[PDB]
């Protein structure tokens, strides 16, 4: 896992349900 | 039975469900890990932080749909709304209690969306922005009236058709949005609690509307044998972690 | 038999003239073409009670629901919203029940 | 120097690959990141969430909020009430959350939720038979037939809705989401088990019905969606 | 991954598993362990192709444009092509760095000039602002390979909008701009030539990175008719007089009978 | 001197050799990491596991060969038929026992192959797909019926050649497979044991035939001094570790 | 390695290890060792040119196709070439990654698309369906280089069918499909070209390779007529009146007498 | 940058060539692999069975 | 031995007679 320019933006693709689907109190 | 005080006010129900919490989180306060202007904010927290319940519409049949922008329905509505009228940016989370009942004998539901961003379609036909008068109706929101291709156009009219949600987007899959169903059958009310809910800390309270209610009639109020044709609606909109700060002149005319 | 296109939802206007459209409907033969019997598709039932949503055969096989005037819709007043249930039966007699909804809209 | 080679694509530009690439406008900071609520990582967190089947679509009911519920009225007869073919590609399912997401991808693997709620009064009672016939089996056509499937009979009353889950029952390890007949998916039909007794003679409920996923359910092979067109230039 | 099948037996309960309530607003926690009897299965199973940044990051075509008179201009935007726009509109925030890859079938030698906003960009090949001091410009040809940057996330905000339901302007005014127009703009690409050789196609290929996807939104059901606008009452035709009429132009398609498909 | 038991059933026999085991493995069940649908299989285990005798064919002079389609064959065979009709998928290990006995004067050969996805080929001409009801004979098989130009091709009929094993492939190298040669010089029957071969788990019984079993006269049946010019062959196949999932109405019509 | 030559000096057995019997189905254990007295052999000799990663990744052509205007279209599938459908039809589950390179004699910008399946392809070139958010494509040029991309093993199954007994659609139906034609289509690519200048042949190689064999077949003796179908039967005239009739096209060549060869 | 060549054999597609090739459709998950009976590894093993020799290939 | 890619699909050439010849009891 090299960054080849030494930049944050200049990389590649980077890498819970329950909000939805119960968002009950 | 459920009972919900925010100050200056009380909301009480018989027949309700589970309060709906909008993905998830309550309303908080502006973090200073998560604000960008300097100036202190107000805090009204017991005068704009109260139940304010808007006029009734009436669930006839026919009856399309009504919407309801926020925080544009309660510029008018006490302290929140002289906040909102006197200040730069504001940020507000929402309590939204909706409230219908009609009997054993009737049947119905109503399907009550909370949409984030409901950037509303034209009307019909031209490259024409829609109007600022039309997406800001105060309270009395907006009776949704149907489609027809013989709907007015003129300056700006918003979408009328309730099964594309005014926005293109399909009816039924309005169910991602913190929602919640009135079937006269089971219950009566709705209560959903939304947080602030926008890509940035705060803004105008009156360009943006970052909220809006919508609230259909999925199926058609029948009366059964009663002769009661037709029930009102009434939705109870309570702020909750209001905040308003920059004050400036009242944005008036 | 079937009923083609009942369940559904028809629409007349307040003051609609006797004689008005509601809904156009039709019924397929059951692959053994047996034809439907001439006093059917009838309605047997409606929800409140109604007269005047009388059933008529337009040409073919493909029927209508057309208001006959024998009782005024008055939006107004009640009732707007009619379930009336239809009754195609055939020669042989396979019978298939099928709901319209009906509602009045608001002349204004 | 370093002897190196270049073989076979190299100088491709494929669009799905993932490389790195000069960053243009260097030393920018970009603007902080807030706590937005809601935040979705996966879609089928969207595909999970509960959205209604346009159970009614018939050439009068589209474009009309009439076609997400059926009618059903009191019977003598058991009749089968309504059919949803378990495909991801019908347009029963590829109009909602669930089908709209797996339209995406060409495979799916996985249960199906499918929630039937019943609007009417408080005093209509009802019984219903949803069965999920599996698949390579007839459309039934009778409930004897029908019951002899993945079924759930559910009863109204003080609750309108009740959930059938649709198993994962296959040959393969995933389905196809355009629906042939080598992957089938069978048919879910919806039955009256003993009537739907209103509260009058000529009374009415309203059945509508959601679909979504289970937690189990997979999906792969990421494509073009057939539910958008463009035919028209966006100017 | 997924979970794995659970077994269950036979079960009699007093609390249906089975039995929930569409009202509440929440879905169901139905698993097939409470409908039917199950069996142990090892699912393996993952959704990795269907995350954020496997789902948006594939280099979706962005925008067409062709050089008329050695010379293109594109203002950056989602909003020309359908396909990444209904991808995008799922959402309603996205906060994302793009690369951006120029497929041209020029061949020849090639400038793109991303020009910041705020300045007036060139307004056509051998003008005076294509020799710029700051604007970052890219001289490339295009045979022996295609131009790629990453232009980070410029936003004025923690994210991008999908859909702005505000004005930028007050009340009183009348230039009112709905929608998502005034909330952000990423510059835009001017594209001349130096040659003259090939053809004057120009396809802008922009993959999304490091995304962040906050409020989810219904699939659209309509074909767009226009950008930065959310309409889908589409009109056909203007000239001939069945002028007023609108199309819907959604995919929900028919069954020629209930209960019988 | 052999024996074999699977239950309600027995073979036996006196001038047998090794039984086959089909590539080194047993039937076996249906592993929980081996497995894809969710349900619960059922499992006879001794109604329909046992020996299903079929109908015997008469091995003459000029006979080209046989061929059994599994499971098709056991379709109308007892509850492991009633099981494969009444499911929507299945999975099944076979024992096959091949018997054919004439004498100390008879001489001949027969190589008994089982075949994994025997796809046959079309009996002549134009892009045709074979029948369902020529692939799929029942208990009854196919007689092979020899290679000619004046074969019927009406409706997809199959390939009536021995000697390309009716696929294209050359019969001799049909010993890749699972297989035994009943030689009357010196045995006189022939066991093979096939485990469940397939590239899924369990798929529909009807639709698929996994193995066929394949009788091809390798030499022509010399009576010797004896008057007796035709020897009948019988084929008893055993399911063995049969389970079936996904229970559901019956597949016929 | 393969084992080594032992020793074997005169043996007077009674066990014979040349005795065998093929009734039982089960192939010779005999070595040299049997039959003859040898000595000890050191063999270093491999049969690594023979395993199955070996024996059939080695990159065939499986496709060719022909630019007619600007574009064309081909469905992956390995039948179309009988040399590399013979060592597939050796086995009869094969479970295989593959990856695709692209040989074409076109001067100029040429676009792939990869179509899943399930999906209306691009029906030519400068068709909409190319302006795809979703489908994968790449875009190279042929000089400089040829394209390469690996398809992962996309099976809906454990591994592919070279052979299926079976059929998709049950008894009552009338367009059956026997064959493995319904039980796994591996999409396909679309070619187009965005210039004009060289030649229209586009040749697909792709190379099989993570390779599991799973049952083993007869190698093929008789030439293939169709694909998807294993038939052997050509029928090489159909116009004139000797039409019915049908080669047979095998490899057995004949001798003119046995014991004399 | 780094110093390097590109000797003879660099831009050449051999097909018995051995390299690694880039992933499309990238977080594919295939098909889990179940046991098959049989499974071949060498097709010396194939060769290594007994098969009939056509010794009376006369016309 | 170097994966390129960082994918198992995407590397090059992976690496008993028996259960043929000999499958008897
Ligand atoms: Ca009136
Ligand atoms: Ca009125």
């Amino acid at each position: 896992n090299i960054n080849y320019y030494k930049d944050s933006a200049s990389s590649g693709l980077s890498r819970d349900p329950s909000k939805f689907t119960q968002p009950l109190v | 039975l459920k009972q919900i005080t925010i100050g200056n006010s009380t909301i009480t129900t018989q027949d309700s469900l589970h309060t709906v919490l909008a993905y998830g989180e309550w309303p908080t306060y502006l973090s200073d890990i998560d604000a960008t202007s300097v100036d202190k904010p107000t805090h009204p927290e017991t005068s704009a932080d109260r139940f304010y319940t808007l006029d009734s519409v009436e669930w006839q049949v026919g009856s399309h749909g009504w919407w309801w922008k926020l925080p544009d329905a309660l510029k008018d509505m006490g302290v929140f709304g002289q906040n909102m009228y006197y200040h730069s940016m504001g940020r507000s989370g929402f309590i939204i209690h909706t409230q219908c009942n009609a009997t054993k004998f009737h049947s119905g539901a109503l399907i009550v969306a909370v949409i984030p961003e409901h950037q509303l379609a034209y009307v019909g036909g031209v490259k024409v922005n829609v109007g600022y008068d039309h997406t800001h109706p105060g309270q009395s929101g907006h009776q949704i009236r149907g489609p027809s291709q013989s709907n007015d156009r003129s300056g700006g009219k918003p979408d009328e058709d309730p099964l594309f949600n005014c926005n293109g987007t399909l009816l039924g899959n309005i169910t991602i949005f913190p929602h919640q169903i009135i079937n006269l059958r089971t219950n009566n009310s709705s209560t959903i609690v939304v947080p602030y809910i926008n890509c940035v800390p705060m803004d105008n309270m009156l360009k943006h509307n970052n909220l809006s209610l919508v609230i259909i009639p999925l199926v058609p109020l029948r009366p059964g044998s009663s002769g009661i044709n037709s029930v009102p609606i009434t939705v109870t909109i309570a702020p909750y972690k209001s905040e308003f700060s920059g004050a400036m002149e009242a944005q008036r005319q | 038999l079937h009923l083609i296109l009942l369940p559904a939802t028809g629409n007349v206007a307040e003051n609609s003239p006797p004689g008005t459209s509601v809904h156009k409907f039709s019924v397929k033969l059951s692959a053994s073409l047996s034809p439907v019997i001439p006093g059917f598709p009838q309605i047997v039932n409606s929800n409140p009670l109604t007269e005047a949503f009388r059933v008529n055969w337009l040409s073919g096989t493909y029927f209508e629901v057309v208001t006959t005037g024998m009782e005024q819709l008055d939006f107004e007043t009640g009732p707007n919203i009619f379930d009336l249930q239809i009754y195609v039966k055939d020669e042989v007699g396979v019978t298939d029940l099928q709901v319209l909804t009906v509602q009045v809209t608001d002349v204004n | 120097g370093l002897p190196t080679r270049l073989p076979s694509g190299s100088q491709q530009f494929m669009t799905t690959e993932d490389e790195q690439s000069p960053n243009i406008l260097p030393g920018f900071h970009p603007s902080k990141k807030i706590h937005i609520p809601g935040m979705i990582t996966n879609v089928m967190h969207m595909a999970r969430v509960d959205s209604f089947i346009p159970i009614n679509n018939i050439q009068g009911e589209v474009g009309k909020v009439s076609m997400y519920y059926i009618t059903v009225t009191k019977k003598t007869v058991t009749e089968r009430i309504l059919v949803l073919p378990l495909e991801m590609s019908n347009t029963l399912f590829a109009t909602t959350l669930l089908g709209e997401v797996l339209n995406y991808y060409a495979n799916w693997s996985g249960s199906i939720t499918i929630t039937f709620m019943c609007v009417c009064d408080a005093f209509s009672t009802g019984k219903f038979l949803v069965a999920y016939t599996p698949p390579g089996g007839k459309l039934p056509e009778d409930r004897k037939q029908a019951m002899l499937g993945v079924h759930i009979i559910w009863d109204l009353g003080l609750q309108s809705s009740c959930t059938i889950v649709v198993p994962w029952i296959s040959s393969g390890f995933y389905r196809r989401t355009k629906a042939d007949s080598f992957t089938h998916g069978g048919y879910v039909s919806l039955w009256y088990q003993t009537a739907f007794v209103p509260p009058v003679s000529g009374g009415t409920g309203s059945i509508l019905a959601t679909c979504s996923a289970c937690p189990d359910m997979s999906v792969r092979m990421l494509r073009d969606s057939p539910m958008m067109e463009q035919k028209n230039e966006l100017q | 991954v997924v979970p794995d099948t659970k077994p269950s037996g036979p079960q009699h309960t007093t609390k249906p598993s089975i039995l929930g309530a569409m009202e509440i607003g929440a879905s169901s926690n139905a698993t097939p362990e409470s409908t039917i009897e199950t069996r142990y299965v090892y699912n393996t199973n993952t959704n990795a192709e269907a995350d954020v940044e496997m789902f948006l990051g594939r280099s979706a075509l962005w925008g067409k444009v062709t050089l008329t008179r050695q010379y293109a201009k594109w203002e950056i935007n989602f909003q020309e092509q359908a396909h990444i726009r209904k991808k995008f509109e799922f959402f309603t925030y996205l906060r994302f760095d793009m690369e951006v890859t120029i497929v041209t079938n020029n061949k020849g030698l090639m400038q793109i000039m991303f020009v910041p906003p705020g300045i007036d960009h060139p307004e056509t090949h051998d003008d005076r602002k294509w020799d710029s001091a700051s604007n970052p410009s890219v001289f490339f040809q295009p045979k022996s390979g295609f131009p790629r940057f990453t232009i980070p996330f410029t936003g004025l905000a923690s994210a991008y909008y999908m859909f702005y339901d505000g004005y930028d302007k007050p009340k009183g005014s009348d230039n009112n701009e709905y929608g998502i127009a005034p909330t952000n703009d990423m510059g835009l690409l001017c594209f001349r030539t130096l040659d003259n050789s090939g053809g004057n196609d120009v396809k802008i290929y922009v993959k999304p990175k490091h995304i962040t996807a906050w409020v989810p939104r219904p699939p659209r059901a309509t074909q767009y008719t226009h950008k930065y606008s959310t309409n889908y009452h589409y009109k056909p035709n203007s000239s001939g007089p069945d002028e007023h009429v609108l199309k819907d132009r959604h995919f929900i398609k028919t069954r020629p009978l209930i209960s019988s498909a």
